[PDB]
């Protein structure tokens, strides 16, 4: 009958093109004409959970990965075959012990990564049929690997922040990162994060502004853009380090892309009231002694449409929620 | 062969025709863009991260929810720091890490938002008013604004009221960030850059070239369906384009 690769490939289009149902039935009756032994058992395992991901079915998703990391333990096999080191990388993210057992699973990604970063340099001083191509492909595998330090160090600041050594292995990791991936925005935004509890907050900022240098003046699809939830992070990081304006930008920008984001309602409304007590305390000092005012005012209209969406979105982060209404009741008392 | 007429400045059809490009047949999928920019899927309590594992020991105060705490007044304690020294404590960003898929479905997106443009209904629902439009896909002839035709802005806002653009452009008026409004889409190499100066003058009309649409314009606040005008030479190459990227 029909090669079974085929319909990966269709399977693969399909979920490129959003059509995620498709996509998982293609995908599994794919797998049926492959079984656990066939040669690209691992690549299909691994569409399988990327699919079950986007679905929102975590512990599908779970079973999908695991399945092909017994196929392709080492992760030695060619992407095409058998997946590739992203395998390694989800387990980690989706571990329910967390902690040791995602930076475990970090770790074993990590080694894929280094190794296919090094066979993609020796193949560079061999013959290659384009530099161009060996260049752009190691540039983002040297990516992937920055954000998977990067992911460690954040498990090291959650999960296990109780090791004694927890500071040490992040230092470790955002050396090598920004070693490896120095035009990478996140590897810089990793190194504010660390600075922040580490009590060098200039250097959190210098560190910051040079993570927004490379991406702020690029088009709004550019790769070079960093994902929203990695943008989410970042207005965090920002509002942390009295960054403020900077943080009015981002989320406008990250509004404009969705705006059914409470979390990013809130942000913005926080970012907005933070400057406005800023500027207010400045009120006297200030040339514009109302500019607070009007500052507060797109506070209000923020947090207001923040609860709006929530409200819609039927949202369950109920601390947010109840934060957001004191913030609005504040500004209302000050007028 | 499906076509598309063109109307000239007096706001009739100049007898003239293009063909409709094929992007406008891409399949429509409301939710595409809000999908591209999703951290977990049907996550309702933190979206953006992998939620923090305590293990034997008691959740950090700021873990778990996304508002502020409270913080100490700045001038071992590296994880006390992590937990509780800060307004917003580091999390786990939720990391997509099959980057191509969600390229690919940027791609798509940026096709699925043009034709959702040329929707009528789809349109309406995210609030322009486009009753008086004579046809959509809507194409203008490039020859109205070749050159110092559209310059002014007298030519401009004239041209956009025999279109049919006035109710959407008046909407406006009413009560940078102008998404709400029409998207003049022009051919740099053929029409010029003149046209430009007199729109930017309009409020809510915004502009773009053909080769730089993006997202953030053809789905404002990642909601497909805007109202855009084109010109001739536009909609011509616009299909090469797309196959360009």
């Amino acid at each position: 009958s029909i090669n079974p690769k085929e319909l990966l490939d269709r399977a693969t289009t399909l979920l490129e093109e959003g059509d995620i149902e498709t996509a998982a039935k293609v995908a599994r009756t794919a797998y049926e004409h492959i079984g656990e032994n066939g040669r690209h058992a691992g690549a299909a395992l691994t569409l399988l959970g990327q699919i079950h991901v986007e679905l929102g079915d975590i512990d599908a998703a779970r079973n999908y990965y695991a399945a092909a990391v017994k196929v392709d333990e080492d992760g030695s096999l060619p992407e095409e075959l058998g997946g590739g080191p992203e395998k390694f990388l989800w387990l980690a993210q989706l571990s329910e012990e967390g902690g040791h057992d995602s930076v475990a699973w970090f770790e074993r990604g990590a080694t894929v990564l280094r190794a296919q970063i090094q066979s993609l340099m020796d193949s560079l001083e061999q013959r290659p049929l384009s530099r161009g191509q060996v260049e752009a492909a190691i540039a983002d595998k040297r990516r992937r690997l920055a954000e998977t330090l990067c992911a460690v160090v954040e498990v090291y600041m959650t999960d296990l922040s109780w090791e004694d050594d927890a500071e040490q292995r992040c230092e470790a990791l955002i050396t090598e990162a920004t070693m490896i991936a120095p035009e990478w925005p996140e590897t810089w935004q990793t190194v504010a994060n660390v600075r922040i509890s580490q009590e060098r907050t200039e250097e959190a900022r210098e560190a910051l502004r040079r993570s927004l240098g490379l991406w702020t003046h690029l088009p709004p699809e550019d790769p070079g853009v960093p994902p929203f939830p990695s943008r989410v992070s970042l207005v965090r990081l920002l509002i942390e380090v009295d960054m403020e304006e900077e943080a009015l930008e981002v989320t406008e920008r990250l509004i404009a892309e969705d705006d059914l984001s409470v979390e990013v309602w809130y942000l913005g409304g926080y970012a907005r009231y933070r400057l406005g007590e800023k500027e207010r305390e400045a009120s006297g000092q200030a040339s514009e002694p109302e500019a607070w005012k009007d500052t507060w005012r797109s506070s209000r209209k923020w947090l207001r449409q923040c609860l709006k969406v929530f409200e819609a979105e039927e949202y369950e982060d109920e601390r947010l929620g109840e934060h957001a209404k004191e913030l609005i009741a504040s500004i209302i008392g000050e007028l | 062969r499906p076509t598309v007429t063109v109307f000239g400045a007096d706001g009739k059809p100049t007898g003239a025709t293009e063909v409709l490009p094929k992007v406008f047949s891409a399949p429509i999928r409301p939710d595409i863009v809000k999908h591209v920019h999703t951290g977990m899927a049907k996550n309702k309590r933190q979206p953006y991260a992998v939620s923090e594992k305590a293990g034997h020991q008691t959740s950090a105060e700021s873990w778990g929810t996304g508002r502020a705490v409270a913080r100490i007044p700045r001038v071992g304690a590296f994880g006390n720091m992590c937990r509780s020294g800060r307004m917003f404590a580091p999390t786990k960003i939720w990391r997509k890490w099959h980057v191509k898929i969600n390229q690919g479905q940027k791609r798509f997106a940026t096709a699925s938002a043009l034709a959702a443009s040329a929707v009528a209904p789809l349109l309406m629902a995210r609030g322009h008013q486009v009753s008086t439009v004579p046809e959509v896909p809507l194409v203008v002839d490039s020859a109205a604004v070749a050159g110092d035709a559209v310059a002014k802005t007298a030519a401009a806002y004239k041209l956009l009221k025999a279109i049919g653009a006035g109710p959407d452009v008046e909407k406006v008026k009413k009560s940078h960030r102008q998404r709400r409004g029409p998207l003049i889409v022009y051919s740099p190499e053929h029409d010029g850059k003149e046209l430009v100066k007199g729109f930017r003058n309009i409020p809510g009309v915004e502009t773009c070239p053909v080769d730089a649409l993006n997202l953030l314009q053809l789905a404002p606040g990642g909601h497909l369906g805007r109202f855009i005008v084109w010109t001739s030479a536009a909609i011509k190459q616009l299909d090469a384009v797309y196959e360009s990227k």
